[PDB]
């Protein structure tokens, strides 16, 4: 089958900037390439086929080029719209195969994050478990590693993570991650501790607290 | 009656291209007519025939004419795991050529078109394909919509059904004034005859180079037969339109099918969702009824009538002999919702083997007396067999049996003066409607022109 | 007492003759003034004129040429006699009729020719192998009819050009049924294969060595075999005096006129001769099929009689087209030819079944009329053609010929000839409307007004310019 | 105008089979080739099969050999795709694709089917207060519903009252059961001093919960 390299897997552009995406067969293709957007939790609609020709409806900003083995997606004027994901698809020969996607995000300023940790609650611990949730709330860019430490060594089993796409208000990201543990073996340690590696400070953002105490 | 046989006009070609084969005026956006002529045998880039289309230019004096260009390459495409051909070696291109608005629709019959899927193929077929033109602006576009992608082995399964494959689409043409392009394939559905309909505006918006196979939604194509009576009918030999059920919301569509029923020969008046209405036969079998139809008011009532050229007609003489000379058929349209009836006029040709009613072509009201008249070709007819076209004239109770003019050939012998007519336009601008003839074998097109009555 | 002869007042011996065919004209000198030059004959005699002065010219006919007809038309050098008499000399008087006659007779032993043609599409796949044997078989029936028998093939298809032939894949052009699973020979227009020949054996062995090829459509170009097989007399190989067969045999429509333009083909068939050396049609890819008026041309020109041997499912279109080109005979092939023997016997007793006289070069004056006498001495008026004879048989016809005033050309010369017969009856008409005293005529007589007359046939005549 | 409606989403379970429909709107479905492409998180999009509803002529991608199944009746304008022996695997969105003009491209697509292979049992969710441990000017407070099935939960704050300064996080799968969470920030003086209370709804197993967050 015919591989689709498409790259950048995403990119953090502005409003009226002129980007480019580019897609690259394992072969030669002869201009027999599609591309495709899917607006947030939307469906798709086809931008390109045949390489260059617009599909009726889609606006001249966007414009395709390439030939042999190496095309390109080009949106002139970034619209408010234009901001989502963009696929692109071979039919040179059967079957066809998709690209891996690239992902239009909105560009700002850093931000660090916002961390709060959350203790199991009493409804919690009185049925058999016992949850400890980590809340990092509207920071920029996207790129974040959470770490959750028990007595300070780090613990990677049961860990359950959930981000969200990039707000419409601030254009921030937000991340939810939560520890399960046991009623019987949350009470083996004391301290629990979620550390936060961000590129806007060199030292990890630490929130944690102590069983028992408060 | 008042074209002027004496100083003619004429247009000429390449030698060898039957430049002249097919044509007709051509009305800019500013309403300044031309003639646009198909020459199906001009020879392309590689020295090989490809046929050629002209775009001339009204001159009383003629002469030459500019190309009308169009891509000559074949093409390949390879998608979808197969392989797309394209062969434009002796397609024909200009074996027919009609105008509508600014656009220019030639087209060649005899293009081939073959798929290939590892060693299977589709078969090298004639499907035909038309190419459209807007001179004025340069835009092309091309319409080929038998042009198909499933390979030889299917249709052997399911016994041929629906095989577009030979096509010839645009071997007969015509445009509604609408702007719907019809166009016969005397070779669809295993030679049975189809037609393929679809607005022009839509082929310019779907059509793409390098696609070779689109589709076009607001095509309409005919349908199949298991009937034998239409086997070898070659349905789409020739193609007209007209006014004939009395909504001048829809038109109507006239087929000629020269060898149907065994040869028999039909032509039928269909609507546009291709359902049939009347059926005419041919009255003597392989005399090629239904070879050009003709649509026009004649009898000044409003309702159009039609005329079916059989150019192989063999009449009865003295001793229980035939001679081929060719027969035309008038059909006057009834008033209200009514079949067509027996012809009112028969107009037999006179010189053997000289296919009177070969060319049928409407004038328009010539001597402008409110009654229509035409013109019909005998391409081998005359005293000396080169050629003569024959005026009739429109009357309240249908057509003159007499020509009130005969046009001799001017051409040598072998010219087919005649084999393409054209008429009912008005191209020096005096008001007189004027003809333009066509004359392959020689190369040449001559243009009569219309003056006031003597 | 007085006639239309004399009532009518004639002026001179030609005018006389004009009046009626039973006037005549009295060129004596001593004949009174009163008594009129132009009576009957019975009664200038008995007014005392000279019987060598008397111009009465009587309509009459003489025979020339009257070979009496032949018992056999087998051996001799074509010294057959089929109409007797072959030549009679005519003479008629203004507005006058005389009558003759005439005999045909369906020889019996008459030589004949037997041009096979054969449609080896795929549709005949079968048919091949079951006349593997007909030359001698056909040979063996015939002997009973005729002594001089000669036979040839050739074989069809269709026009070698696409849509008609397949042209993909390459392999496909040198073996049309590749994308099955046997071999058949490439796409052939038409190929003679065995001129006229009385080695019958040469038949049967070249037949063995057909083989059939493969095209598309249905239909065949058959007729556009049918006319090389007619107008290229020398490679055929007609003979001058012999019945001409030619059997057509297919199993499928036939392609027709203007056909060809599918192909792109739009040159009218010229009817000329186009095989060469190479025994094919080489204006196949070039020229049209040919029409039936065409076809009914040469096959009258050529004296060939067209055998249409078509299997039961296009019976009644070949039966139409039969109407179409009088002559022509139709059988019944069974779907493998296995009948084709009996089929061309038939054919051959049906054609030799009828004699239907026919005119060439009849001057515009005259008029004829026919009395027939076919089957045992019954006549049959306003007739010209008998049918439901044998070989053998013997006919007559009676003939009346009806003159209009007097021509100007006065030695013309008309054919009487049955359809398809060599021999021929020539008739040599005169037109005796002048009288021989105008030969001896006295220009610018001194008897006539003081030499402003010509003086003929004992009467004066205003000369030229009066 | 040319729209593909597909069926509604469909909740299964393993070894089980399910037939998916594209019913073709403002055109004939028999016009075109119509795809099927199946979209996961991960694994991204990947093409299933193609059928010509004119003829019934189909292909496949050699990985759906067993389990895809494309049909097309003509009479109710729509195609179908059937899969069999589910798995959790074949969990995913399910679209069904045309071209518009090139025979052989993929432009105009369905709305998309959702498909969700399980075996669980339709359970409530467990909603849990989260209050902070016992200080600045920002407070942020929390929300856990954990272990409910199927999907989806609508959750809000002082019943839509507070819903500005609001992160609902998309739902996650723990172990055939899912699990959400939503924060929300205010200032200090707006809590303990305002009741907060977290309203999680669960059409499936008809449940409507509230907690109210007290602190420690
Ligand atoms: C070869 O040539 C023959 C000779 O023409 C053709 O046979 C004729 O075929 C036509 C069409 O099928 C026939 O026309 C029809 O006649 C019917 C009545 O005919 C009567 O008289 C004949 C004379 O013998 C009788 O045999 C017969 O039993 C009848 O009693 C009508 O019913 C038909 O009209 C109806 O159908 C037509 C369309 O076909 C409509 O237009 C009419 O409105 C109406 O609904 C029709 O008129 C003709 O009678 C046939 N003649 C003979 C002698 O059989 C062959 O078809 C032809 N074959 C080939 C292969 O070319
Ligand atoms: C065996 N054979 C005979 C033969 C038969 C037929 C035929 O009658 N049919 C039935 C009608 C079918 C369409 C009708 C309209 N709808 C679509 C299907 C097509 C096939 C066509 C071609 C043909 N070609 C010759 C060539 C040769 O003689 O070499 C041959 O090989
Ligand atoms: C053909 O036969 C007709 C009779 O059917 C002949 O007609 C008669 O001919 C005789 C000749 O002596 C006349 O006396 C009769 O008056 C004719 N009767 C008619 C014309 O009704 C006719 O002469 C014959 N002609 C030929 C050329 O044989
Ligand atoms: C001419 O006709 C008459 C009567 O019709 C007949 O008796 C006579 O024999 C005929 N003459 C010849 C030479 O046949
Ligand atoms: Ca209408
Ligand atoms: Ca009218
Ligand atoms: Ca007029
Ligand atoms: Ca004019
Ligand atoms: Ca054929
Ligand atoms: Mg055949």
């Amino acid at each position: 089958d015919i591989l689709m390299t498409q790259s950048p897997s995403s990119m953090s552009v502005s409003l009226g900037d002129t980007v480019s995406i580019t897609c690259h067969a394992s072969q030669g293709i002869s201009s027999n390439i599609g591309w495709l957007q899917q607006k947030p939790g939307k469906s798709f609609m086809g931008l390109i086929y045949y390489g260059t020709n617009l599909v009726d409806g889609v606006p001249s900003r966007f414009s395709g080029s390439g030939s042999g083995a190496d095309y390109s997606l080009t949106i002139s004027s970034l619209d408010s719209e234009d901001f989502a994901d963009y696929y692109c698809v071979q039919y040179a020969q059967l079957p066809y195969t998709f690209g891996g996607g690239t992902k239009l995000e909105i560009k700002r300023a850093d931000a660090a994050p916002t961390v709060s940790i959350f203790p199991p609650s009493s409804e919690q611990l009185t049925s058999g478990g016992a949850s400890v949730v980590c809340f990092l709330n509207n920071f920029y860019p996207k790129d974040i590693n959470v770490k959750w430490k028990i007595d300070g060594s780090e613990r990677q089993n049961g860990v359950l993570n959930s981000w969200t796409d990039q707000d419409s208000k601030d254009s921030t990201y937000s991340m939810s991650s939560t520890l399960t543990l046991t009623k019987d073996e949350y009470e083996r340690h004391n301290s629990y501790t979620c550390e936060a590696t961000h590129k806007t400070s060199t030292s990890p953002i630490v929130k944690s607290f102590n069983r028992n105490e408060c | 009656l008042n074209l002027d046989p004496v100083q003619l006009t004429f247009y000429a070609g390449p030698n060898g291209s039957q430049f002249g084969f097919s044509l007709d005026f051509h009305k800019d956006s500013h309403g300044r007519v031309a003639i646009v002529v198909g020459a199906p045998r001009t020879l392309g880039p590689s020295q090989e025939e490809t046929g050629g289309v002209f775009l001339c230019p009204w001159r009383a004096e003629g002469g030459q004419c500019p190309s009308l260009l169009f891509d000559l390459r074949d093409e390949t495409r390879n998608v979808g795991s197969q392989t797309l051909q394209t062969f434009k070696a002796r397609q024909g291109l200009g074996a027919s050529v009609v105008s509508w608005s600014d656009v220019i629709v030639a087209c060649a019959p005899w293009q081939h078109w073959n798929v290939l899927e590892k060693t299977e193929e589709a078969e090298k077929t004639p499907v035909g394909s038309c190419f459209l033109a807007q001179p004025e602006s340069g835009r092309r576009a091309e319409y080929s919509p038998c042009r198909g992608n499933t390979l030889s082995r299917i249709y052997v399964e399911n016994d041929f059904s629906w095989d577009k494959r030979y096509c010839e689409a645009g071997f007969s043409s015509v445009v509604t004034q609408a702007g719907e392009l019809v166009l016969g394939a005397p070779g669809g559905y295993y030679f049975l005859g189809l037609l393929a309909q679809a607005p022009v505006a839509d082929i310019f918006s779907s059509y793409r180079p390098g696609i070779l196979l689109w589709h076009v939604s607001s095509q309409s194509l005919s349908f199949d037969s298991s009937n034998p009576e239409y086997f070898d009918g070659y349905w789409g030999y020739s193609v007209a339109v007209g006014e004939f059920d009395g909504d001048l919301n829809t038109t109507e569509y006239v087929v000629g099918a020269p060898t149907w029923s065994w040869t028999l020969g039909a032509v039928e008046i269909l609507d546009s969702y291709y359902q049939r209405l009347h059926r005419l036969r041919g009255e003597q079998m392989a005399s090629y009824f239904g070879h050009s139809v003709a649509v026009t008011d004649v009898n000044g009532d409003g309702r159009h009538d039609l005329l079916v050229g059989a150019p192989l007609y063999m009449e009865s003489r003295a001793d229980r002999k035939l001679a081929e000379v060719g027969r035309v058929y008038l059909f006057l349209q009834p008033r209200g919702p009514h079949a067509l009836g027996a012809p009112s006029l028969l107009l037999t040709g006179t010189q053997l083997y000289g296919r009177f009613g070969s060319a049928i072509a409407p004038l328009g009201d010539l001597d402008r007396d409110g009654y229509n008249d035409i013109a019909v070709a005998a391409p081998y007819g005359g005293p000396s067999g080169r050629g003569q076209v024959l005026v009739f004239l429109g009357q309240s109770e249908g057509l003159r049996s007499r020509p009130s003019q005969v046009l001799d050939s001017p051409f040598p012998t072998g010219s087919a003066f005649g084999f393409s007519l054209r008429g009912a336009v008005d191209i020096d601008d005096n008001g007189y409607p004027d003809l333009i003839v066509g004359a392959y074998g020689a190369n040449q097109v001559a243009v009569y022109r219309a003056q006031p009555v003597v | 007492g007085p006639n239309i002869c004399t009532t009518r007042g004639v002026s001179s011996c030609q005018q006389c003759l004009a009046v009626s065919p039973m006037c005549a004209w009295c060129s004596d000198e001593a004949l009174p003034l009163g008594s009129p030059r132009c009576d009957l004959k019975e009664n200038l005699l008995k007014d005392n004129c000279a019987p060598e002065s008397i111009e009465f010219p009587v309509s009459e006919a003489r025979v020339l040429e009257d070979r009496p007809l032949s018992d056999k038309g087998s051996g001799d050098s074509s010294q057959v006699t089929q109409v007797s008499p072959q030549r009679i000399a005519l003479r008629l008087r203004p507005d006058d009729s005389k009558n003759f006659s005439i005999q045909v007779r369906q020889v019996e032993d008459y030589p004949v020719d037997i041009y096979y043609l054969m449609d080896l599409s795929y549709s005949m796949k079968d048919d091949l192998w079951s006349i593997q044997n007909l030359g001698t078989k056909l040979a063996t029936q015939m002997r009973k009819l005729t002594s001089n028998l000669r036979i040839g093939f050739g074989a069809f298809v269709d026009k070698p050009v696409s849509p008609y032939m397949y042209i993909s894949p390459p392999e496909a052009l040198e073996n049309p049924c590749y994308d099955m699973k046997t071999t058949c020979l490439p796409m052939f227009g038409y190929k003679h294969v065995l001129t006229l020949t009385d080695q019958v054996t040469r038949f049967n062995e070249e037949v063995k060595k057909q083989s059939v090829s493969r095209n598309r459509d249905a239909p065949e170009g058959g007729f556009d075999a049918i006319m090389q097989a007619t107008v290229c007399d020398e490679k055929i190989g007609w003979r001058n005096d012999a019945s001409h067969l030619l059997v057509f045999t297919t199993d499928a429509k036939t392609h027709i006129a203007l056909d060809g333009r599918l192909a792109g083909i739009v040159q009218p068939n010229d009817g000329q001769c186009h095989v060469g050396s190479d025994n094919h049609y080489s204006a196949s890819t070039t020229m049209d099929y040919p029409s039936l008026g065409l076809m009914t041309e040469k096959l009258s020109q050529k004296n060939i009689n067209l055998i249409f041997a078509v299997t039961e499912n296009v019976v009644n279109l070949y039966q139409n087209y039969s109407e179409l080109i009088p002559g022509t005979t139709v059988g019944v092939l069974s779907m493998d030819s296995s009948n084709v023997l009996q089929l061309i016997v038939d054919a051959y007793g049906k054609i030799r079944s009828k004699v239907e006289l026919e005119v060439r070069d009849l001057p515009e004056e005259l008029s004829l009329s026919f009395n027939a006498t076919c089957l045992n001495n019954e006549v049959i008026p306003g007739l010209k053609s008998c049918m439901g004879l044998k070989i053998g048989d013997t006919v007559s016809f009676s003939i009346e010929a009806k003159v209009r005033g007097c021509p100007q050309e006065k030695e013309k010369s008309f054919t009487i000839k049955p359809v398809g017969f060599k021999d021929s009856l020539i008739v040599q008409v005169t037109f005796d409307c002048d009288c021989a005293c105008q030969a001896q005529a006295e220009p610018n007589s001194h008897r006539c007004n003081n030499g402003n007359g010509t003086f003929e046939c004992g009467v004066c005549r205003c000369g030229p310019g009066w | 105008e040319v729209q593909l409606q597909q069926s509604g989403a469909e909740l299964v379970k393993p070894g089980a089979s399910v037939k998916l429909s594209c019913t073709a709107s403002g055109f004939n479905i028999k016009d075109t080739y119509v795809h099927w492409v199946k979209q996961r998180p991960e694994q991204g999009l990947e093409w299933i099969g193609r059928i010509d509803p004119a003829n019934g002529y189909t292909k496949y991608d050699p990985k759906f050999q067993g389990k895809a199944t494309i049909t097309a009746d003509t009479s109710s304008n729509t195609a179908y795709l059937q899969l069999s022996s589910l798995t959790s695997e074949d969990t995913a969105v399910y679209y069904c694709v045309r071209p518009l003009y090139d025979y052989y491209a993929m432009d105009y697509w369905g709305q998309g089917t959702s498909v969700t292979v399980s075996s669980a049992k339709t359970t409530a969710p467990s909603v849990y207060p989260l209050a902070p441990v016992c200080t600045g000017s920002s407070v942020t407070l929390g929300c856990l519903v954990k272990g409910y099935f199927p999907e989806p939960v609508t959750l809000t704050w002082n019943s839509g009252s507070l819903s500005s300064g609001v992160h609902t996080f998309p739902a996650v799968l723990q172990s055939d059961l899912y699990t959400l969470s939503s924060s929300v920030t205010v200032t200090s003086s707006t809590w303990p001093s305002q009741s907060i209370t977290c309203n999680v709804a669960h059409p499936a197993s008809s449940t409507k919960v509230d907690k109210k967050i007290e602190p420690r």
